[PDB]
C-alpha cells in the first residue's frame, strides 16, 4: 500500500513489498545507479 | 538478377559488421537516455 514510510529518519513515500535483494548485514537501505532510494532494511525485524 | 541476390545476402552481413552507420539510431536512443538519467541525478544535489 502506497504509505509515508519514515525508515531510521530515512522518509519518503511509496509502496513496500518484499525483497529478494541480498543485503550485506552492515547495509541499511540501497539506491539504484541515478541515486534515487529502492531498498531499505527494516531496523526492526531485519527485512529488506 | 545473380549479382541483385548477391548484393542483398551480403546485405545482412554488411549491416552488422562493418558497423560504420546503425550508430546513429543507438546514438539517439543514448542520448536520449542519458539526458533523462542526468536530469534524475540532478536531484540529489545540493545547490549550495
Ligand atoms: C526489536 O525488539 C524485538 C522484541 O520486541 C526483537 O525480537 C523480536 O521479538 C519478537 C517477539 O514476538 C519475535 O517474534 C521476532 O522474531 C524478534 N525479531 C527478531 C529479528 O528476531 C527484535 O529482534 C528487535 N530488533 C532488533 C534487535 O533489531
Amino acid at each position: 500500500k502506497c504509505v509515508n514510510f519514515n525508515f531510521n529518519g530515512l522518509t519518503g513515500t511509496g509502496v513496500l513489498t518484499k525483497s529478494n535483494k541480498k543485503f550485506l548485514p552492515f547495509q541499511q537501505f540501497g539506491r539504484d545507479i541515478v541515486d534515487t532510494t529502492d531498498a531499505v532494511r527494516d531496523p526492526q525485524t531485519l527485512e529488506i | 538478377a545473380n549479382q541483385f541476390n548477391s548484393a542483398i545476402g551480403k546485405i545482412q552481413d554488411s549491416l552488422f559488421s562493418t558497423a560504420s552507420a546503425l550508430g546513429k539510431l543507438q546514438d539517439v536512443v543514448n542520448h536520449n537516455a542519458q539526458a533523462l538519467n542526468t536530469l534524475v541525478k540532478q536531484l540529489s544535489s545540493k545547490f549550495g
